[PDB]
């Protein structure tokens, strides 16, 4: 998260990255020369990388998808209707209506005229979903429901900050006696 | 198997002087088998070339800085860093 | 010359060498944060507020026709009093890349102490000067009328003779000088021939007609040298007219920070010597009508950590008042990455 440095260090590699993206390589392989052409997809990059190179507020923001720029309210409104229109040349352009603010708007309303792009992006990454952490994100969330499901908060809401501990002190508790499933503080795969 | 050099030695000459035969093979044999396997070894041609990019061929572990400026009248910087050029290094992984 | 060390909050992490602490009518305000405009201050521009030694970092909100401008690290600025405003040229953008923009900060609403800033921007035309970092703009009047020179610092290599193995590495500009018009904003760019070398980080001073170039590291060849530059800047109805003199009694300095204690009367606060020359003493710019008196003052008194650092940084809060910086203790671990002072000039 030391931007500075980060892309100090990583524009010579995105700039012989944009060059070799236009050429053809001339290679002897085995006797015979072959001409290999090539095309890139940087998609391992986790969520906040992800939020960070290519230009995006960090995670706690109103803008939730890195694939759809759709607020965290309005995406409970409607769960799955949504379509992939986060792109990097949209984005470098939205960085440019911002840094210009051409319409002449405030600071909240030039954010929604933008979704939250307030840097500009320094790699070019794809629209994807990271499965694992995908995958840890979503048992972390089931091992909150599974609280708050013992909590009984259904009918009775907003217990302390102790009661939850209490309820998590049982849940583990019992996972530790039917399962021999050790807790852990540290959510793993 | 995360051998050393040192201990690679070790079990080369063991193996050498008990059994008479050398099966293992010396450390010298294994660098000028390793310099095969690194970039910067193969020649290689782009068409068009490269735009600012260099032409050698031979350009093994770069500095991963990139040249930066240095000194006590720029901005800090103490990351020590290491890196392989691209192109070489997607032309050694494809032989 | 009472240097004070000062405490800091919560977003200490905000600072960062090459900053930047613009002053309008008696008030400071912080710019050129460390990494983009993060969601709490969406400007980076902040009430720099010193109270009991204790300063708050406070966010600023900009006017409705403003042009959010990203934190540069080593800009050049001027105070353009001429409706009080401030000039930004070049720097160092939060992705390592260098900015040809010209901002210019102005105050279109201020009431109950919130100021509402007003960061409109303005291109050149003509002699542009290619972007760079490190060098110095300054204002300079003559025949009621007023123009910008430009001294330029270092840049990276051009877009030809840029290569990936060497691609961060730096190079001092052309010793041109460029004269901007801020009205039109047109560039125009002269040839010196009594200066040759490049120069960075150097230390210049606007005195109504004229500008005193000093100290300025040279990438070049890499030595300080001391020897200071007088620019003569006419202004006739037709074309303007430079001038250069070499002068006496300069100082081998670069990241020298300047301010002005008393009307045309200035102090240079610590720069360096060489490489590894933590500089100390200070140095009086009793200015004249055409003459630069240099001198120096008791060097003011410096603590341990401070001879025992490296490096600094830090800029002048307006009122003969310095601001400086120093990195943490590597050994002593449990350090907040920075301690900080503020020494007045009085
Ligand atoms: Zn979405």
């Amino acid at each position: 998260s030391d931007h500075e440095t980060l892309t100090a260090i990583l524009s010579p590699l995105i700039a012989e990255r944009e060059a070799m993206k236009s050429s053809e390589l001339t290679l002897e392989m085995g006797g015979i020369p072959r001409t290999f052409k090539f095309i890139f997809r940087g998609t391992g990059y986790d969520e906040k990388l992800v939020r960070e190179v290519e230009g995006l507020e960090a995670s706690g923001s109103v803008y939730i998808c890195t694939l759809c720029d759709t607020t965290r309210l309005e995406a409970s409104q409607n769960l799955v209707f949504h379509s992939i229109t986060r792109s990097h040349a949209e984005n470098l352009q939205r960085y440019e209506v911002w840094r210009s603010n051409p319409y002449h708007e405030s600071v909240e309303e030039l954010r929604d005229r933008v979704k939250g792009v307030s840097a500009k992006p320094f790699i070019e990454t794809v629209p994807s979903i990271d499965a694992l952490h995908c995958d840890i994100g979503n048992a972390a969330e089931f091992y909150k429901i599974f609280q708050l499901e013992i909590g009984e908060v259904y009918k009775h809401p907003n217990a302390s900050k102790e009661e939850r501990k209490r309820w998590q002190a049982t849940l583990d508790k019992h996972l530790r006696k039917r399962m021999n499933l050790k807790p852990i503080m540290r959510m793993n795969g | 198997t995360f051998l050393s050099c040192s201990q690679y030695h070790k079990m080369y000459r063991t193996v050498k002087a008990i059994t008479g035969r050398q099966i293992f093979q010396p450390l010298h044999a294994l660098r000028n088998a390793e310099k095969v396997l690194l970039p910067g070894y193969h020649p290689f041609e782009w068409q068009p070339p490269l735009k600012n990019v260099s032409s050698r061929t031979d350009v093994g572990i770069i500095d991963g800085l990139s040249g930066l400026a240095s000194s006590v009248d720029e901005y800090p910087v103490d990351t020590i860093a290491k890196r392989f050029r691209y192109d070489s290094a997607l032309v050694s992984a494809l032989m | 010359m009472s240097l004070q060390m000062v405490t800091v909050g919560h977003n200490i992490a905000l600072i960062q060498p090459g900053f930047s602490l613009m002053n309008f009518d008696g008030q400071v305000f912080f710019f050129g944060q460390k990494g983009w405009p993060k969601r709490s201050c969406p400007t980076g521009v902040f009430h720099f507020d010193i109270k009991q030694n204790h300063l708050k970092l406070k966010p600023a909100i900009f006017s409705k026709d403003s042009c959010y401008l990203p934190p540069l690290r080593y800009p050049a600025t001027c105070s353009y009093k001429g409706k009080h405003q401030y000039i930004i040229h070049g720097g160092k953008t939060p992705n390592n890349e260098l900015s040809d923009k010209i901002y210019i900060m102005s105050v279109a609403c201020k009431n109950n102490k919130k100021v509402t800033f007003r960061c409109t921007e303005k291109d050149l035309v003509g002699d542009v000067p290619e972007p760079r970092y490190g060098h110095s703009i300054d204002v300079v009047y003559s025949r009621g009328k007023s123009m910008g020179v430009l001294f330029g610092g270092r840049s990276y290599m051009p877009s030809t003779q840029r290569t990936t193995e060497k691609w961060n590495s730096v190079a001092d500009c052309l010793p041109h000088v460029f004269l901007i018009d801020f009205e039109f904003g047109c560039a125009t760019s002269y040839i010196l021939p009594e200066l040759q070398d490049g120069l960075s980080f150097h230390v210049s001073i606007a005195r109504n007609d004229t500008v005193y170039i000093l100290g300025g590291h040279s990438l070049a060849s890499n030595i300080r040298p001391a020897n200071l530059y007088r620019i003569r800047v006419d202004l006739p109805l037709g074309t303007p007219a430079v001038n250069c003199t070499v002068l006496p009694g300069g100082i081998s300095v670069s990241s020298a920070i300047l301010t002005q204690t008393n009307n045309d009367e200035f102090v240079i606060v610590g720069g360096y010597q060489l490489e590894n020359q933590k500089r100390m003493v200070c140095s009086l710019v009793s200015l004249g009508d055409n003459t630069i008196e240099i001198s120096e003052m008791e060097t003011p008194d410096w603590t341990s950590d401070i001879k025992h650092s490296k490096i600094w940084f830090g800029s002048n809060m307006g009122n003969g008042t310095i601001f400086l910086g120093i990195p943490g203790d590597n050994k002593q671990a449990m350090s907040e990455a920075f301690y900080f002072y503020t020494l007045r000039c009085s």
